[PDB]
RNA sequence: GCGUUGGAUACCCACUAAUAGGGAACGGCUGGGUUUAGACCGUCGUGAGACAGGUUAGUUUUACCCUACUGAU
RNA sequence: CUCUUAAGGUAGCCAAUGGAUUAACGAGAUUCCCACUGUCCCUAUCUACUAUCUAGCGAAACCACAGCCAAGGGAACGGGCUUGGCAGAAUCAGCGGGGAAAGAAGACCCUGUUGAGCUUGACUCUAGU
RNA sequence: GUGAACAGCCUCUAGUUGAUAGAAUAAUGUAGAUAAGGGAAGUCGGCAAAAUAGAUCCGUAACUUCGGGAUAAGGAUUGGC
RNA sequence: AUGGUGAACUAUGCCUGAAUAGGGUGAAGCCAGAGGAAACUCUGGUGGAGGCUCGUAGCGGUUCUGACGUGCAAAUCGAUC
């Protein structure tokens, strides 16, 4: 029963209610199985102005052609970008960056954004937020 | 704000060199009449170590021109030199590795060690270990002579400034890991006590101006 | 989105697909 | 030297000015990095409300 | 969920037909053996568990078919 | 009048006749907490430092006095 | 003007390896298993030194005055005030409910000053340069 | 002497026999032990205790900087004549 | 603020002295044997390296609902480390 707290989905609400951007961190291995599809039918019904994108991370466990078809299939839904989350050696950190940058620059009125980062425990959130700092 | 280390160490006290256990100073002769006019011959009695330095010394006996005796120098040993040579000192002195020669005496490219500055200093430039000095040129207008430094810098001396034909020995001293605090510790045991170092950041802002956070 | 090259992503090389340890064999 | 002065640096770049603004801050910035220390009620030595917290006012409205 | 040579490439083991042969085997080889000679299948078989979520062992799930 | 439990991590499992609610605090030991000096990460600050915060380590030691109570001359 | 879903059948090309998912070490912080047991169900028994009694020796903390309770007395809240319960010498061992009984007595908020050998384009300065 | 041993235990030479004592053996303590059956159900938490231990032989995994891990783990034995 | 006194504790440098059982592991160099055109590989010995390791003296001070708290002691005692 682990992640089913009050005080983890009180968290959950917290920084989707202070979050302009929502990455939700699908795993390579199993994304369908690692979805939160009840908190993308919320945000697309009671917080449509929040902009909710895939990263598919730990693509570096799976073959290239499996990671290319998950990204192709889950685009047909919402933008995906591939990524490997490593402070020294990782992939698609400057693709995440430029993306970022493109939201920052499309709410150009807000003085600042905030990307919070959702998804299933050890996909992998704390360790593309240190691949995105270098630190 | 306290005093820091850096200007501690202006006031000597337990900061002065280790000096015990060491040769004397490493010198060339006294600029005489001998090594102005003609030359002087030396035998190369001993190589030692001296504490606290990476080069090997050599001593070095002369006749005492004006009195019957022996006089004992302590030269910086170059590369190739070995006990019971024959060092000649002088304007006159043929161009061997170890010998001692003026700077106007020697073709472009000669590279020499212990270096004097000014003629007469007795070594100044190129002493430590692996290092020398390259003669790019002469002027002898201004009797001159341009070199070039173990920095890369260029100077130009006096002719008459002396230097020691060859390379300091022990080179390639530096190409060897430490791999222990106490190899450091017992370097730096016969130089001075400069180590262990403390950084600046992990101190207070009392003790550094980097402290703090 | 860009261009996402997966062709310069390197796969970790566990040890399960290495054909030295082979069983059987 | 009489360059580093706030006199000098005024020249350089009459009661508008406010406590804290130098090189680095300006009237904005001041006030709103007072904002992190504005929220404290005002005492004397009596115990009278020299001036309320922030925020708190007893006052009723109309 | 695993390939059996992606399994027996990991644990450099093979000749089980079942789960129960795959634990005791692995435990035998890896001098898991607990009081009195008996293998330890809930150590092994956790050990088993940690490495499959942690990724020392290959594996995925099939993406959809292509249109 | 008489009882109202044993466990797992406010909710479950089980036993049981039953696993009722509450007060004497919230107008002796003991863990979380007021945890001061050491340390690291995050946010803000030009900085000294402060905090949206998170982690770890951290001396207070009566009774022989009166009464009350339990027993005893 | 334009941008992203071309990659395909369980391990690729591209440059032994593709690494920090880093060995070893640690009075560092955390979880679990075997063994083991009085940690517990559920407590019992044994030894020494005390405590206890005696001969000798012999302090200290603390002390407005004192010392049985109930109710009411203009925030909580009595040993003394009002109304009641009551109440018989002198005492011993325990005990920790209560006692401006002590020891914890200091921490924590508020006001007014002072220091900082704190820091900054705060002000007058000034060593050094 | 035992023993790998300036360890622990006992002894020779030498040196002490000092520390207020006597009488009883309640509770509660300080220090040390044992316990049927169960075996962490106790507790915030296996805190504390228990279990292990010398030597000989068999045998010893992942990982790894190839040096280690390692006494890994897991088994058998020990007297006297 | 002015003028003086302290490195018998402790912090650090220097000079001259002194102290530190018994085990485990087994580096380079060397010898012999089996291979090889050589380089080099394997087996058995020898040797005794390491800011290695177990563990006394010693140095230090982790833990205990530890002893003690006008204590033996203005920082001590026991076990453990
Ligand atoms: N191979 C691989 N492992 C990853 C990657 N990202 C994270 N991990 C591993 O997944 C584990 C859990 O990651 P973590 O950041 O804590 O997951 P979180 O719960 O989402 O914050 C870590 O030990 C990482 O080593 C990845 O891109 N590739
Ligand atoms: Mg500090
Ligand atoms: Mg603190
Ligand atoms: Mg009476
Ligand atoms: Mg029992
Ligand atoms: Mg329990
Ligand atoms: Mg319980
Ligand atoms: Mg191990
Ligand atoms: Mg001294
Ligand atoms: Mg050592
Ligand atoms: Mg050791």
């Amino acid at each position: 029963s682990k992640g089913q707290s009050k005080r983890i989905w009180n968290e959950l609400y917290k920084v989707i209610d202070s979050s302009d951007v929502v990455i939700h961190v699908l795993d390579a291995r199993d994304p369908l199985g690692t979805r939160c599809k009840s908190v993308e039918e919320y945000m697309k019904k009671e917080t449509p102005h929040k902009h909710l994108i895939y990263v598919l991370n730990k693509c570096d466990l799976v073959p290239t052609w499996v990671a290319a078809a998950w990204v192709k299939h889950l685009s047909k839904e919402r933008p995906t970008l591939a990524f490997h989350a490593s402070i020294t050696n990782s992939f698609g950190k400057g693709s995440l960056i430029q993306l970022l940058r493109q939201f920052s620059q499309l709410h150009t009125d807000r003085k600042q954004i905030s990307v919070g980062f959702i998804g299933y425990p050890n996909t992998g959130k704390s360790s593309i937020i240190n691949t995105l700092r270098k630190k | 704000g306290r005093v820091i280390r850096n200007q501690r160490k202006g006031a000597g006290s337990i900061f002065t060199s280790h000096t015990r256990l060491r040769q004397g100073a490493a010198k060339l002769r006294t600029l005489d009449y001998a090594e102005r006019h003609g030359y002087i011959r030396g035998i190369v009695k001993q190589i030692v170590h001296d504490s606290g330095r990476g080069a090997p010394l050599a001593k070095v006996v002369f006749r005492d021109p004006y009195k019957y005796r022996l006089r004992e120098e302590i030269f910086i040993a170059n590369e190739g030199v070995h006990t019971g040579q024959f060092i000649y000192a002088g304007k006159k002195a043929s161009l061997n590795v170890g010998n001692v020669l003026p700077l106007g005496s020697v073709p472009e490219g000669t590279i020499v060690s212990n270096v004097e500055e000014k003629p007469g200093d007795r070594g100044a430039l190129a002493r430590a270990s692996g290092n020398y000095v390259i003669i790019i040129g002469h002027n002898p207008d201004e009797n001159k002579t341009r070199v070039r430094l173990p920095s890369g810098a260029k100077k130009v001396i006096s002719s008459d400034a002396r230097g020691v034909i060859g390379v300091i020995a022990g080179g390639g001293r530096v190409d060897k890991p430490l791999l222990k605090a106490g190899r450091a510790f017992h370097k730096y045991r016969l130089k001075r006590n400069s180590w262990p170092k403390t950084r600046g950041v992990a101190m207070n802002p009392v003790d550094h101006p980097h402290g703090g956070g | 989105m860009g261009k996402q090259d997966l062709g310069k992503l390197q796969t970790r090389k566990m040890k399960g697909l290495k054909s030295k340890f082979d069983q059987g064999t | 030297g009489t360059g580093k002065k706030e006199k000098s640096r005024r020249i350089r770049e009459g009661n508008l000015r406010v406590k804290g603004e130098n090189f680095y801050r300006d009237s904005k910035r001041v006030k709103f990095l007072n904002m992190y220390t504005s929220g404290k009620e005002i005492r004397n030595k009596k115990g009278n409300l020299i001036r309320a917290a922030s925020f708190q006012d007893s006052t009723i409205p109309d | 969920r695993c390939q059996v040579k992606h399994l027996e490439r990991t644990y450099e083991i093979s000749g089980w037909k079942d789960a129960t042969e795959f634990i005791e085997i692995l435990a035998r080889k890896q001098g898991r053996l607990l009081k009195g000679g008996e293998p330890d299948e809930s150590g092994v078989s956790k050990q088993i568990l940690n490495d499959f979520n942690r990724g020392k062992i290959p594996w995925f799930v099939l993406p959809p078919e292509k249109e």
